[PDB]
């Protein structure tokens, strides 16, 4: 394609988008993508750029355990839309290479998701909920360095970022002005 | 007069649709017009009923248990889930149920996903809980189990024939066949 | 009136529709005012039905079965699945049909497929399994055959004649035409 | 007569499905006739809603409040979103419920996404929160509560059971079985 | 009877639902019937509606302008769109609402998209115009305003709390609890 | 009684519903009857439709033009298409219409794309000519325009006020209110 | 495809279309669009075609913080329509650089949106529905060279502009005449 | 493709193709033709052909303003169909080089629409759809070299022409008969 | 694709397939080959192979004008079904060079269509329905050689044709026998 031929020829770049919500397709796709770029140079910056609504957190966390187990150094990009697991992704970045471009908006909210069945089943998915929402918010708290206790009093419902506000929250590390 | 007019005059009242608000505030509405008529007269209550529903069950539930007369549970084909914590809830003594009529005892579901932030699904799943834990106290004063037995009982489905659902005292009598007929 | 409340005024409930609850529990409401009527004096049931349901089959069988009148089975066109039970239900001496009336007797089934783990698939096929018990054990009282002939019978679908449904067993006599018609 | 016209000859009302305009219409026309049966007998308000409608919750709150003859609420099963803001909306000293009612409040929402404008979408959520600030009000005048704690309560679901429903204010008294039935 | 019937005995109607041809041929026949019957007494017309409808709102607003009998239009839960121009449409003096009934000024607007060329979609805009200005010009006589000024208000959605619409002008008496309830 | 059967009485037919030939043939049946009731006392019709149907229309357009009563036609809210031909259809000298009622007269189209050969097609063409002819010549002769004038007119859609109505002469009498109410 | 071979073709020539509604697929295509251009030549102008009905204002506001950290004058040219997000990235363009063409049409209008869920997560998008409001009129007064005043006031509801009613409003520098 | 195969090989012989509706994705992919085929040659002609049955006023805007600002000159060509936009782009060609096939017929009619909303935002499309209406029958009235009260005369209903009829009225400068 | 692979082999063969109904964008894609072989040799001949269920008038009489004002003489071919506008363009073909497979039935039939809208516009319609109906029987009567009014006469409704029929009426001027 056409749209396919640009993103190829970032990759060469090393430049990856997460452009969509992060469901499993975009996550196999993100994380085929760093492996291989973490083959071809392991001590180059991989600028993952995030235009993102969110997505499945098993997702994210398939992207977050390929930013982290790669060599490379995963910049990450506040492009317009960094929400849910894209705000996730964009603080899992390398710390002094999370950056947030200056219009991008950082959404920071609890996991979604959906109770189903019988209540011994659903006494399982809270029992995992909890589990989820707990190193969800042990991840935000150890990205953006505040307190676990004030990042789930935040992300509570949604909790919207400028990419000033991010910065001083601790999302991003710079905001890209040039 | 139909047939269930007439057999409401006979103090009897179906249940034989599913456990709804429908049919809940249908069961209430003649729970309460047969206690009126002769509180001292014992309401019999036919159950031939899928079951379905929780704050329905327990409206007709509790009016069944309100009420100054004693009720008589019939299961006529088929108790399940709600349904079989209304053929329990009958009076002790009376609860009968038809030789061939199936019991399906069974823990509180949620028909379809319901979804929502975790914070508001950690309280639709304490409620199905405590609907859990309702289902199995309720169940486990009117059989005489011990609750947490109910709890492994209704892990999964358990289809109680009524031989064995006066064992498990969910009935007191199979009761007999008149005539041969 | 109209021609069925005649029909019911002189004792006769036609099954016609399909056994679902909403049938169930009219028949059976059917069953118990006229066995309140005069239970001495037999009813007469008219069976067009195409069946189904298995806890409404139960629901009108024992029903039919409880009250203290004879059930006179007619099986008018078919009765298929559930409702050539209810046939082979009357009273032994009575069980009528008429002479073109297919009898289609069929093991349980599913209508569709329930999903579910397999542990909890293991008991919908363990009352499917008991429920087809059931149909066998009803069916072969009612018959007089061995129980282990209806499952091997009711392995497929054996659609019977009236001719062929009174050396079965189902029903007792192809009753004949009155007048030449 | 029905059952549901039988217990409006006795002064009650279902509330029973949910508060829509069809549902509200239909109550304030009850607590308008029964005002003008016999102003000076209490009406009574079987509640078993699932809640829903906030205009049409402030229909038949303020029509409940309105009429001559103090409002009696009891929840049967439920009272979910406007329904327990109706239960509590009922007479101090009345507003029963039974012992194994839940009451769900809980804050307004909007089903489904309304589009619009930005300077029109300001408008619907300047609504939605005085619509929030009138639930909080509303029922804060009627369970004694701060207004800012139903803010802090309902901020989720509560669902609170009947015993901690007169502990939160709502009802005034769990009421109790009056024979063991 | 119903209670709607009843309180068209006592000179009420509804509109309680949206104010389409239905439900505004039903209040035109409403309105001359209770004309013909005492047309120097004062018919109530109770407002719970979400609107709708120009030519329809027209219908019911200029019966209610015809007729002989002065009108008292009481808003329950919600006066939206049409139903606010109908709730000013009352007599002066009259035009009650429930002090927590919100009442919604409001444009025209077009229910979904209408296709056409231009020349036939510069006579449906001159049209949605001249209906906007009649809705301006109809809401001006009724409170007082300037036309101008409602343009200037209804420019967006405009809740008006019942005590805040009588100071618009759309109400007269926020009309108090008649016993505390 | 309904109100609509209290019109019927006082002589008065709503249209209301929009002309198809469900509400043609209840119109031409109510105007018949009206004529055998009294054949010398007028029929009023109330006309509250937005149109449709040009067989319909000439339905009741002939039958309102047969019967031995003189048509008094009186415009609610609306009459669109087909009702505006009916609104100027009745009698010289009646023929009123409320003071913001709108009157859409409009050249007669098709619903939908019909299909078929060319040869089909121009029979299909010739005929809604034929029905632009035949409602520009029954226009012309009830509002006394030259039928050219209206084809200029009716060429797009020509929503008139009721005060340019009877200056286009659709109606004849503005009809004033009858107390300020 | 051939649509694609032209659009490549343009891309070769440093010319890319936002020809779509502004979504976040055609967004991620345009960042990906104008980071590839920046590499090649850092210092030649893409020139952007707006032929657009709006979009996504995250969308857009990725394509405009791509458009203001390329090191390349985006060059923009109103293409018959750049309404919403379109007009925002037509005067997003470099100043002396953003074009219509004689009949393209311009509409400006605030941001669309929806009201979703219970009042408490409804008084946080209508918090943040009040600052994506405010830094849109904030940016098209800053494009515009218009006060936030009249911004606000002229885009309150659609705003039709020809591209002569654009250029002296501030949408564009010039008028295309050749 | 095959049959964006033989596109591709007529735009190497500087045929383009408007063959459906005029929509903005059949509309970027002419202006991107036309953009294309004016930077290859600069001084030869642009074959338009047009099969259309019409289409949007801003998309044939955006194509009208290409074919107009390319210094090639577009021919056109109406092939078979030439209705709305595609009567306006077929008239829009240069003089002298506007042609009919002489079994292609030409719709003229006025714009179609639709109107949606408040009556506040109605007023505003009714005053905007009476800009769009006298501009496009401005352009007819100049393409044609027609007066423009026959132009608004004539195209208020279908007007139909056949390739004789649209050459007297002035839509096409010849009819093609080889 | 295979499919497209096996045309493009017979379009270097001068041999292209009306195969399908013909509208816009079968009647493009001809139109374009038909284009595309008379620039690579104007003097050999077109075989166009016709196995159509007819299609829309003004999608035939685009392929009708690019098959008269090609150079080539378009060899036409009733390949299993000639109906509608596939009869019109078999009988299209130049005189000595329209065939009939052997099997081939000519469907021959007046135009179909669907009035639509206010009768103002129906009028217009049924006007243009006869030009077209019209114009279409002189062309039928001028490819047959049958007079015009035995063309409305045979084509009032369906007129079937077999190979042999359609030789004595006049579609085709052999049938294909080896
Ligand atoms: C990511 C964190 C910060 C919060 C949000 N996460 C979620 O809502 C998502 C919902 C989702 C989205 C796309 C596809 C499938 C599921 N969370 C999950 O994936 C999820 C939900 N429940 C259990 C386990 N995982 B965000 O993505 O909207
Ligand atoms: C003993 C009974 C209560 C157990 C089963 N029934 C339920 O659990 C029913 C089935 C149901 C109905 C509507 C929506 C969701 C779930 N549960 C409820 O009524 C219910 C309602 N709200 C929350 C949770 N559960 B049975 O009927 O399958
Ligand atoms: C022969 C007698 C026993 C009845 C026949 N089959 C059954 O037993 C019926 C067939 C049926 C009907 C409706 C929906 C699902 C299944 N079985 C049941 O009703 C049934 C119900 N729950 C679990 C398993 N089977 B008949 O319906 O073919
Ligand atoms: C608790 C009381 C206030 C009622 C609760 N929620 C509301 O207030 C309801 C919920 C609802 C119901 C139907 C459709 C849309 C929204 N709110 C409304 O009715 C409503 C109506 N218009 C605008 C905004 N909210 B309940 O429905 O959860
Ligand atoms: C405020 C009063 C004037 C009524 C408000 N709006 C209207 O005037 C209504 C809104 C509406 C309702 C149904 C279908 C289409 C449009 N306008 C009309 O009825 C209407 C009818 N024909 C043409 C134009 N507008 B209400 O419905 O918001
Ligand atoms: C103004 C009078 C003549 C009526 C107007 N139009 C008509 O004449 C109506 C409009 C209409 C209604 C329903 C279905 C199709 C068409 N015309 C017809 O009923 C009609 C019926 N058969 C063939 C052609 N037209 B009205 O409906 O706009
Ligand atoms: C650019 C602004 C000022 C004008 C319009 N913007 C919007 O309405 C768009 C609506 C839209 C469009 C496409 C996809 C998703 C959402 N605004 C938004 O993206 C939006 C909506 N709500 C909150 C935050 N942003 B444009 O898209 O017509
Ligand atoms: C060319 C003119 C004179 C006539 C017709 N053009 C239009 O009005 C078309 C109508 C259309 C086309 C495609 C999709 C949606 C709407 N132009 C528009 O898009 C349009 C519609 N309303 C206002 C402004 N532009 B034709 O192209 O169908
Ligand atoms: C071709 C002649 C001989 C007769 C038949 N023609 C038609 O029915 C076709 C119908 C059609 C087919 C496909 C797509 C769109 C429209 N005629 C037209 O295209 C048509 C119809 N009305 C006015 C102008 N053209 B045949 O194609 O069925």
């Amino acid at each position: 394609s056409l749209t396919d031929s640009v993103y190829e020829r970032l990759l060469s770049e090393r430049i990856i988008f997460l452009g969509s919500e992060v469901n499993d397709e975009i996550a196999n796709r993100l994380c085929a993508q760093i492996l291989l770029l973490a083959a071809e140079d392991a001590s180059k910056d991989i600028s993952l750029y995030i235009n993102s609504p969110g997505g499945s957190i098993s997702a994210g966390m398939a992207i977050y355990d390929t930013m982290v187990l790669a060599p490379c150094d995963i910049a990450t990009y506040a492009m317009g839309m960094a929400a849910s697991m894209g705000e996730f992704l964009l603080a899992a970045g390398t710390k002094g290479k999370r950056y947030a471009l200056p219009h991008a908006r950082i959404l920071m909210h609890q996991p979604l998701g959906g109770v189903t069945g019988s209540a011994a089943d659903i006494a399982i998915q809270a029992e995992q909920f909890a589990v989820i929402k707990k190193e969800m918010f042990r991840l935000n708290a150890e990205f953006t360095g505040q307190p676990i206790e004030r990042i789930e009093a935040d992300s509570d419902r949604d909790r919207w970022f400028t990419a000033a506000e991010a910065l001083e929250y601790g999302f991003v590390d710079h905001i890209i002005t040039r | 007069s139909n047939p269930y007019n007439k057999l409401f005059e006979e103090r009897i009242i179906f249940l034989g649709v599913q456990v709804d608000d429908a049919s809940a505030n249908d069961i209430m509405a003649q729970l309460l017009v047969l206690e009126s008529l002769d509180p001292d007269r014992d309401i019999t209550m036919y159950i031939n009923s899928p079951g379905g529903g929780f704050t329905s069950l327990m409206a007709i539930y509790d009016t069944m248990q309100y009420v100054r007369a004693d009720i008589q549970t019939v299961c006529l084909g088929q108790a399940a889930s709600a349904a079989a914590v209304l053929l329990a809830a009958g009076t002790p003594g009376k609860r009968m149920a038809l030789p061939n009529a199936r019991v399906l005892i069974h823990q509180p579901s949620l028909s379809g996903v319901i979804q929502g932030q975790f914070s508001d699904l950690e309280i639709q799943a304490a409620e199905i809980e405590r609907m859990r834990t309702l289902m199995e106290t309720t169940l486990a004063r009117h059989t005489g189990k011990d609750a947490g037995v109910i709890r492994k009982d209704t892990d999964r489905d358990k289809i109680l024939t009524a031989e064995e659902a006066k064992d498990y005292g969910i009935i007191d009598t199979v009761l007999e066949y008149r005539k041969l007929s």
